[PDB]
């Protein structure tokens, strides 16, 4: 579209717009879940490596 | 009781880390404005009789 003639634009619609605004959310949530699990397990085992 | 945490430093540190992470997540998403919604709300009816 950026290669199209001047004065022509575009918009994503439907699930496409939701996908555009939901980028990297899954990775951030996965990392946060891993951190929370690590913290909980460290609390349970009273160790930073177990 | 502080005696629980004296013998278990890891679990006290985990609580602090949880608080720090939660606050660091909260700050980005907090709205910023000079004052809150202090002024009384107003609703306007506009009519036209040309
Ligand atoms: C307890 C207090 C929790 C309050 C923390 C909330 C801070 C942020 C929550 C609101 C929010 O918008 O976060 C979205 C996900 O929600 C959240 O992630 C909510 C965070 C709640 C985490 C609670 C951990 C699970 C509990 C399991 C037991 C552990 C408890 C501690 C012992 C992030 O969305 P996004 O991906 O678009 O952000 C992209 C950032 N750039």
């Amino acid at each position: 579209i950026a290669k199209l003639p001047k004065g022509i634009g575009y918009e994503w619609t439907g699930i496409s717009l939701q996908e555009k605004q939901s980028e990297s959310q899954m990775a951030f949530l996965l990392g946060l879940s891993m951190l929370v699990v690590f913290l909980v397990l460290a609390a349970l085992y009273e160790s930073w490596a177990i | 009781m502080s005696q629980f945490f004296i013998r278990r430093p890891v679990f006290a540190w985990v609580i602090a880390i949880f608080i720090i992470i939660f606050g660091l997540l909260s700050i980005p998403k907090l709205p910023i404005a000079r004052f809150p919604s202090v002024a009384p709300p107003q609703v306007n009816i506009s009519a036209t009789y040309p």
